[PDB]
């Protein structure tokens, strides 16, 4: 319910979030990963058909995503269950490892390796979405089926339907 | 002077969190709250 | 089956916050619950440290987080401020403190010592008595 | 609610393997998650009792 | 009653704390005989 915002400083214990964190340079406040998704998908009428715009603009929903990601990067899980409480990110992962039965002393003794592990994995996401064209089949089929049903309705107007002509005027 | 007006929707109250690498916020007090929850479970029967 | 017959850890499933229990009530063509949740009140900033080493060996909390108001170091629960004196039973040890990034300095108490310390003073007094005969 | 706002203990709900945290990202008529997981590497046999 | 159990020694961390205290106590008693 409250739009949080991350500090401009980026000393996240070596972790790198520049790919998912919003980029101010773009006119729209969307990040490096988000812009490809808007490009991969390939997106008023005559006979009464009309399409209405959504209540939330495409830029507006980008503010929620940044707010959700900003809260979870400094507070963890506490911002969803009451008043937000900040915590260092080098210690938040220590609590997360306690959720899978491994002691917190593993992270602090292997912080450098894990920081590179997570940083390297993030980079592999961007080209995976761009290179393979079968990643967004679920989203691409939503628009295609909706357009297919809308198009075939218009083409049905030319059906004779057992009469001598299809045009309402010449009949 | 109430009348009909059109404006831009407000997404909420802007709030900033002070982040530091050696700072935490531990609450000292708490509270207990109760909330409602409404779910339909059935619809009226009809036979024709 | 989950909210009423037990306590569910699924966040934002039985009430907004930490779930305690629920009460059902009837309704015409419906049902109404009363999710009793727990929510922290006003908070207080502090200064922390991810670890601590006393004699080179690093110490980490067994359960809780290290906390300090600027003068002394304590360990408290993660959802209720309650300072406690640092002792051996509160922290486990693993390795030395030459690897961790951001460690601080302080001494750690040991609860086995004071009874020995009480006995050490008691024992030292007993030798002093035995010098008389 | 589950994967993002907390660390879910449900098996194979927020990514293959043990779960750590997630990241939401917007998309046209959709949403995309980045389920950060934890999986073991090579192992070694042992004798127990 | 338990099956598959094996025998072995277990370190008692309290023992060296008291033993070294007792070992130094033993030398204390020898020390107390000299004067």
């Amino acid at each position: 319910k409250q739009i949080y915002k991350t500090p401009p400083i980026k000393d996240f214990g070596g972790f790198n979030f520049s790919q998912i964190l919003p980029d101010p340079s773009k006119p729209s406040k969307r990040s490096f990963i988000e812009d490809l998704l808007f490009n991969k998908v390939t997106l008023q009428k005559f006979n009464g058909l009309n399409v209405l715009p959504p209540l939330l603009t495409d830029e507006m929903i980008a503010q929620y995503t940044s707010a959700l990601l900003a809260g979870t990067i400094t507070s963890g899980w506490t911002f969803g269950a009451g008043p937000a409480l900040q915590i260092p990110f080098p210690m938040q992962m220590a609590y997360r490892f306690n959720g899978i039965g491994v002691t917190q002393n593993v992270l602090y003794e292997n912080q450098k390796l894990i920081a590179n592990q997570f940083n390297s994995a993030i980079g592999k996401i961007q080209d995976s979405l761009s290179s393979t064209p079968s990643a967004l089949g679920k989203l691409q089929d939503v628009v295609n089926q909706n357009a297919q049903a809308l198009n075939t309705l218009v083409k049905q107007l030319s059906s004779n339907f057992g009469a001598i002509s299809s045009v309402l005027n010449d009949i | 002077s109430q009348s009909i007006i059109a404006y831009t929707m407000s997404l909420g109250a802007e709030n900033s969190v002070a982040y530091s690498n050696n700072s935490i916020a531990i609450p000292i007090n708490f509270t207990i709250s109760v909330t409602t929850e409404i779910l339909p479970v059935s619809m009226t029967k009809t036979s024709v | 089956s989950e909210c009423v017959l037990g306590q569910s850890k699924r966040v934002d499933f039985c009430g907004k916050g930490y779930h305690l229990m629920s009460f059902p009530q009837s309704a015409p063509h419906g049902v109404v619950f009363l999710h009793v949740t727990y929510v922290p009140a006003q908070e207080k900033n502090f200064t922390t440290a991810p670890a601590i080493c006393h004699d080179g060996k690093a110490h980490f909390p067994r359960e809780g987080v290290f906390v300090s108001n600027g003068t002394h170091w304590f360990v408290t629960q993660r959802n209720f401020y309650e300072p406690q004196i640092i002792t051996t039973d509160n922290t486990f040890v693993s390795g030395n403190c030459d690897v961790v990034i951001g460690i601080v300095n302080n001494t750690v108490y040991d609860p086995l010592q004071p009874e020995l310390d009480s006995f050490k003073e008691e024992l030292d007094k007993y030798f002093k008595n035995h010098t008389s005969p």
